[PDB]
């Protein structure tokens, strides 16, 4: 089969052009079609175009004949999505994905943002809580740009119990807290951190529940 | 040009039941055909995942008219659901089929958490409230700060349907200025849906 690796998430100026890629690795790459998909925010699937690698043959979706053009690096086994003249429309998430007719797979996508607005990294705040079965925790990430930001629980040790919520927008800044239900021996017994993930501003964050 | 329309837009199906989602094309597939159609299913921030390739994911339908069936629907099938013609002059996807978990009504764990003292240093103030693991997703919220109602300063996020349970989750935070916070003491979330009123309250 074939796995595919996408670039990190973007935030760039309307008006420029970005060029996300796609790094493969498994057997015959050349013979993969690879094509390109945009989904902006709860919307739907939407097919960008494809490249041939084999025959370097392309095909776009009128949509995007102006804005997009699509790439192969035949020695890298890297596959490439320019995309121009950046409005706030272009914020999306980006797939690239590979096919022929025994193996498909798909890149874990981009978040692109198209915004005049600067970075700013979240600030994370601990939310420490009767003596039930169980006890809930949670974390506070604050004041944000852009998305996306990732939450942890013990480096990933704690999933079962997790709920992550949705950042909300206001004014310029993202917001979102997630929470963990574990069992009342358990903490303060084992130490359970919150580790926060900011891509676009290369910071990550992690912060023990303590009890106040 | 290849259009693609599924039906329904959502569905909403008990588990164990037979789900079944249709997808009509304008541009007929022979069994020798240019075009070829698959089934995608996507979860919430995951890539689309390949269907079908004794399954409980099963297709039909050839020509114009395909249908994906889901039997038994089970509980991590909560997801978008799509259809995709493959053809050597455009890939269309269809516009996507949400599929909701119908479950018996269930209660929120409420928890209620003051501002951190990293926060207050900072000079801001956050009331955090869970309202964890309920049925139906449609859920109204009001909080008092000692008795009195608040509309400002609230934010509020719903999850996506779990995967496993099937229920709902959702956060809500109150945001003051440090100084409006110090000047009340009593802070209370509460939630509707006997009514039974679920309250979580805390002092100063
Ligand atoms: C990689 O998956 C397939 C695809 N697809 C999957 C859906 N997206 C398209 C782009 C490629 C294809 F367009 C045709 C076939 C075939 O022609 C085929 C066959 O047996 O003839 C088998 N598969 C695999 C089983 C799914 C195919
Ligand atoms: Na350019
Ligand atoms: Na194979
Ligand atoms: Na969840």
């Amino acid at each position: 089969e074939i796995q595919l690796q996408q670039s990190g998430p973007e935030l760039v100026k309307p008006g420029t052009s970005v060029k996300v890629s796609c790094k493969a690795s498994g057997y015959a790459l050349t013979s993969y079609t690879m094509y390109w998909v945009k989904q902006s925010h709860g919307k739907s699937l939407e097919w960008i175009g494809y490249i041939d690698p084999y025959n370097g043959g392309t095909s776009y979706n009128q949509k995007f004949k102006g804005k997009a053009t699509l790439t192969v690096d035949k020695s890298s086994s890297t596959a490439y999505m320019h995309l121009n003249s950046l409005t706030s429309e272009d914020s999306a998430v980006y797939y690239c994905a590979g096919w022929n007719r025994y193996d498909e797979d798909w890149g874990q996508g981009t978040t692109l943002t198209v915004s005049s607005a600067k970075t700013t990294p979240p600030s994370v705040y601990p939310l420490a809580p009767q003596t039930n079965s169980m006890v809930t925790l949670g974390c506070l990430v604050k004041g944000y740009f852009p998305e996306p930001v990732t939450v942890t629980w013990n480096s990933g040790s704690l999933s079962s119990g997790v709920h992550t919520f949705p950042a909300v927008l206001q004014s310029d800044l993202y917001t979102l807290s997630s929470s963990v239900t574990v069992p009342s021996s358990t903490w303060p017994s084992e130490t359970v951190t919150c580790n926060v993930a900011h891509p676009a501003s290369s910071t990550k964050v992690d912060k023990k529940i303590v009890p106040r | 040009d290849i259009v693609l329309t599924q039906s329904p837009a959502s569905l909403a199906v008990s588990l164990g039941q037979r789900a079944t989602i249709s997808c009509r094309t304008s541009e007929t597939i022979d069994s020798y055909g240019n075009s070829f159609m698959h089934w995608y299913q996507q979860k919430p921030g995951q890539p689309p995942k390949l269907l079908i390739y004794p399954a409980r994911f099963s297709g039909s339908g050839s020509r114009t008219d395909f249908t994906l069936t889901i039997n038994p629907v089970e509980a991590d099938d909560v997801a978008t659901y799509y259809c995709q013609q493959t053809n050597e002059v455009m890939y269309t996807f269809g516009g996507g089929t949400k599929l909701e978990i119908k479950r018996a009504d269930a209660a929120p764990t409420v928890s209620i958490f003051p501002p951190s003292s990293e926060q207050l240093t900072s000079g801001g103030a956050s009331v955090v409230c869970f309202l964890n693991n309920f049925y139906p997703k449609d859920i109204n919220v009001k909080w008092k700060i000692d008795g009195s109602e608040r509309q400002n300063g609230v934010l509020n996020s719903w999850t996506d349907q779990d995967s496993k349970d099937s229920t709902y989750s959702m956060s809500s935070t109150l945001t003051l200025t440090k100084d409006e916070y110090e000047r009340h003491n009593s802070y209370t979330c509460e939630a509707t849906h006997s009514t039974s009123p679920i309250v979580k309250s805390f002092n100063r």
